[PDB]
């Protein structure tokens, strides 16, 4: 006494992964009791199918699509370019070596380290389903403060520890991670030499988390031209744009825009 | 062409949990492309159904069944009663305290043993608890020369750690665990300069891991009578058993069986080492009678040839003077 | 902050029809707050798109798709083939014409049945046809004792009503209906000067402007796509929901036409076979050849079953039919009379 399920009602979904790794592409109504005679289940990907940055998993044909214009996917990773507040999951724990006030202050564009002689640790406990890397841009103008970024293992066993000075603009750093629940540490302790410029960190990019992820509309002020963009390029100055735009509209003569 | 599959082919399964926590009990064929008109998916439990110990999740009706006779479920947890080798997942890391690399937690047998020499031997297990649970392990602490430390690291690797000494029995210990990727630590230091007595740990049981388990047939030498047993009771002595046995089968007279023995063993012939001599109390005349007795766990048959019998004894032999401070009566039963 | 939903999370839906009759095919998420950047709305069909029978409206491209195999759509209409109980919407009002309250149109089975006694039993249906359409129902008229009236009163209650007698087959009837709230009335009265009047397969067309494909009911199979009516599986063949073709049944099981499940063949009984006698031979002796009824649903292998009795012994025929002279008798020509022996 139920109508045959049209293409618009049933939504393909994967069954729970077994021990071996076999999944089934069962067809499910969007709400119970709607359809009957649903499409038969078929074999799915073996619990490890990942789509690179700029691509998403299309359940209809189990393959990676190139996304679309004006949308960034982030791939099988995450990104923390925003620092208006402390990002969720980041623990700005500060331990005296009172210096409770001193810690990694989250400035808007970048996070800044401590200037005094207090150990300030920026901890991120992340579970990686796939082996990946962590990338970030760190500014190290002064050598009095020591910058340490070491990856703790799944079994909490410690695992190159220190960083080199970043003269002439922001530099780029990247280390490999593992299958376990790697817990990233950022810590800076400043020697009390009576003098410093805090260490600055941006664009923390951790790959290999949560397997496949979906596309997102480009943030305001950013544009993407072709499909498959892992990031939305910044619109040029004197130009402006909005969410989802494939191009930046020119601005008025009596207006300026960074 | 494909035909509708009878109830012998489609098996109920749960879809991937969503953000809110809803699942669909989809009926999936065992092998692809064998039937159509499968049962409609229905609402599943909210991704947190945890059947208690001795129970398994029945897919036909989403409720915890009491399992069957002769099988255990272990509940939403695991057990590490076997210690012939290092169980999978355990890291018996050994590091110098400042070469003692040779020292580590050796899987001595049914119990694990700590290092006697002066070194740090850590027994690490990294288990991801999907649910809040506890760890229950029996630990033997014979001597205080070796200290025992048991601390649980949290998900962020951010840590009561010292354990109490155990006298007589094996004792019982338990702590609480959270939902993070907890890493259990078992380490022993041997700060004693002069020796030692190793520390023994058994029956490590962590609960709240996979939200659900499946009924397991009982191992040989173990019997389960009541359904829903979270463990299989060991068969007493002189009783053998096999897999899935509801009751322990009595053994033959010529065969002796240890507690929890899979198969019986033939009783050897009695030897001079089996019996021990002894002397009983004095009689009214002041003479004691010696009554040789076999050991309480005596294992040998009298019928087999080449077996020395219990020697004939009990001849009244005059007792020596009684204990100092004790004076005997006419019956020679000394009283204080 | 939100997602960019793929084709799997956004569904097309039509806006409310305005006065002019224009609709916008707006894109709607399946649940609120799940995605953004939905596809832009486009012009929809002018509030009057009516897919024909056997078709469903595809939202992706606004056109009538021919449905799938083994499934029917019924088009912009409804059907009332089932009559185990009174179907929803039917009012079986029975009133005395001037107690017969217990006498009304009864859901006899696959067909509804009229009251045999003298009373007014009205079967009324109130359906709001959104589109101009017709009604197609099959009515059995055995005898003229009970009259049959089928008049659809119109929207304003404003009112050839009598249906002529039906001979042999069930016959077919159809009248035209307008866009108003037409209220169908099936009433029968007995003059009591009986044989009840039966109605099957009431098909009203032009109701909802669009329907949805339905899986074929058990015992019914559809081969070609876009079938307004799902055909019936032949005898001795079983079927289930959504079957493209009927599965042949086992030899030991018998199945009636359009049967959901097969039934075990019972052992043959004395009642199954019927005696009979054939024509005479050259010598004038007829041979009796017992035969089984063609709906033979029993098996000879099963024990306790009486076989077809061995018959065929030549037995001399009686004198032939009057007016026929023989031993293959032929009609004696007119002008000569025969009693069976000579003409
Ligand atoms: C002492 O520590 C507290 C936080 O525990 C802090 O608020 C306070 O400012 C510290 N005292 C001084 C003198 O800095
Ligand atoms: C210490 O050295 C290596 C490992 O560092 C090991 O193979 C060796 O056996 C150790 N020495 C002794 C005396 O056990
Ligand atoms: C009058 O009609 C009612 C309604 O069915 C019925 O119950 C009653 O028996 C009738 N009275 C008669 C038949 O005398
Ligand atoms: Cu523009
Ligand atoms: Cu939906
Ligand atoms: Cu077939």
């Amino acid at each position: 006494e139920l109508h045959a399920c049209k293409e618009s009602e049933y939504h393909f979904e994967y069954t729970a992964c077994d021990s071996t790794g076999s999944r089934w592409r069962v067809a499910v109504p969007h709400s119970p009791g709607l359809c009957t005679s649903l499409p038969d289940p078929v074999k799915g990907t073996e619990c490890s199918f990942s789509c690179n940055a700029g691509e998403f998993l299309d359940m209809k044909d189990q393959s990676c699509k190139p996304c679309a214009e004006g949308r960034y996917s982030l791939g099988t990773g995450i990104r923390f370019d925003e620092w208006d507040e402390l990002p969720h999951g980041f623990a700005s724990l500060s331990a005296n070596l009172n210096c409770t006030s001193s810690k990694w202050v989250p400035r808007g564009d970048y996070i800044a380290s401590n200037t005094d002689e207090c150990t300030a640790t920026l901890m991120y406990a992340v579970n990686l389903k796939q082996s990946g890397t962590v990338n970030f841009e760190y500014y190290y103008p002064d050598s009095s403060i020591i910058f340490e970024f070491f990856v703790q293992n799944d079994q909490c066993q410690p695992s190159s520890r220190w960083m080199k000075t970043t003269e002439k603009g922001w530099e780029f750093h990247s280390v490999e991670l593992n299958r376990g629940n790697n817990v990233l540490y950022w810590r800076t302790t400043a020697f009390s030499v009576w003098s410093s410029k805090p260490v600055l960190v941006r664009n923390i990019a951790i790959t290999g988390v949560a397997y496949t992820s979906e596309c997102f509309p480009c943030k305001p002020g950013t544009y993407a031209a072709k499909q498959g963009s892992p990031f939305c390029k910044l619109c040029p100055a004197n130009y402006y744009s909005n969410k989802g735009e494939t191009s930046c509209h020119p601005c008025d003569a009596d207006k300026y825009s960074e | 062409e494909l035909h509708a599959c009878k109830e012998s082919e489609y098996h109920f399964e749960y879809t991937a949990c969503d953000s809110t926590g809803s699942r669909w009990r989809v009926a999936v064929p065992h092998s692809p492309g064998l039937c159509t008109s499968l049962p409609d998916p229905v609402k599943g439990t909210e991704c947190s159904f945890s059947c208690n110990a001795g129970e398994f999740l029945d897919m036909k009706d989403q409720s915890c069944k009491p399992c069957a006779e002769g099988r255990y479920s272990l509940g939403t947890g695991i057990r590490f009663d076997e210690w012939d080798e290092l169980p999978h997942g355990f890291a018996s890391l050994s590091a110098n305290l400042e070469n003692c690399t040779s020292s580590k937690w050796v899987p001595r047998g049914d119990y694990i043993a700590s290092n006697t020499d002066e070194c740090t031997a850590t027994l690490m297990y990294a288990v991801n608890l999907k649910q809040s649970g506890t760890v229950n392990f029996e630990y033997y602490y014979p001597d205080s020369s070796i200290i025992f430390e048991f601390f649980v690291q949290n998900d962020q690797c951010q840590p009561s750690r010292w354990m109490k000494t155990t006298e007589k029995g094996w004792e019982f210990h338990s702590v609480e665990l959270n939902r993070g990727n907890n890493v259990l630590y078992w380490r022993t230091t041997a700060f004693s300069v002069w020796s030692s007595k190793p520390v023994l740990v058994r029956n490590i049981a962590i609960t709240g891991v996979a939200y659900t388990s499946e009924c397991f047939p009982c191992k040989p030498g173990t019997y389960a009578a009541k359904q829903g047993s979270p463990f299989c009771k060991l068969c007493p002595a002189n009783y053998y058993s096999n897999k899935g046995e509801t009751s322990c089968h009595p053994c033959d007279a010529d065969k002796y069986s240890e507690k929890g023995s899979s198969t019986c063993k033939v009783r050897p012939a009695c030897t001079d080492k089996d019996y021990f001599y002894t002397h009983t109390a004095c009689d009214a005349q002041g003479e004691t009678q010696l009554m040789y007795k076999w050991a309480i766990p005596k294992i040998c048959g009298e019928d087999l040839e080449g077996a020395v019998k219990l020697p004939a004894s009990g001849v009244k032999t005059r007792c020596p003077p009684c204990n100092p401070g004790f004076f005997k009566t006419d019956n020679s039963t000394c009283e204080p | 902050e939100l997602h960019a939903c793929k084709e799997s999370e956004y569904h097309f839906e039509y806006t409310a029809c305005d006065s002019t009759g224009s609709r916008w095919r707006v894109a709607v998420p399946h649940s609120p707050g799940l995605c953004t950047s939905l596809p832009d709305p486009v012009k929809g069909t002018e509030c009057s798109f009516s897919c024909n029978a056997g078709e469903f409206l595809d939202m992706k491209d606004q056109s009538c798709k021919p449905c799938a195999e083994g499934r029917y759509s019924l088009g912009t209409g409804i059907r009332f083939d089932e009559w185990d109980e009174l179907p929803h919407g039917f009012a079986s009002l029975s009133a005395n014409l001037e107690n017969c309250t217990s006498s009304k149109w009864v859901p006899r089975g696959d067909y509804i049945a009229s009251n045999t006694d003298e009373c007014t039993a009205t079967l009324m249906y109130a359906v709001n046809l959104k589109q101009s359409g017709t009604v197609n129902f099959e009515y059995y008229y055995p005898d003229s004792s009970i009259i049959f009236e089928f008049f659809v009163q119109n929207d304003q209650c404003q009112p050839s009503r009598w249906m002529k007698t039906t001979e042999k087959g069930w016959e077919f009837h159809s009248v035209e209906l307008n866009r108003g709230n037409n209220v169908l009335y099936w009433r029968t009265t007995a003059f009591s000067v009986s044989k009840p009047v039966l109605v099957r397969n009431i098909a009203i067309t032009g109701v909802a402007y669009t329907s949805e494909c339905f899986p074929c009911k058990p015992g019914t199979y559809a081969a070609k796509q876009g079938s307004p009516f799902c055909k019936l599986c032949p005898a001795n063949y079983y079927s289930n929901k959504g079957e493209t073709s009927c599965h042949p049944c086992d030899a030991d099981k018998y199945s009636e036409k359009g049967s959901s499940t097969c039934k075990v063949r019972p052992a043959c009984t004395d009642k199954d076979y019927f005696y009979t006698h054939t024509a005479c031979d050259a010598q004038g002796e007829t041979q009796l050849m017992y035969k089984w009824a063609i709906p033979k649903i029993c098996g000879e292998d099963l024990e306790g079953a009486v076989k077809l009795p061995a018959s065929g012994v030549k037995t001399r025929c009686p004198p032939c039919n009057p007016g026929f002279f023989k031993s293959t008798c032929e009609p004696c020509p007119y002008g000569s009379y025969s009693n069976g022996s000579d003409c």
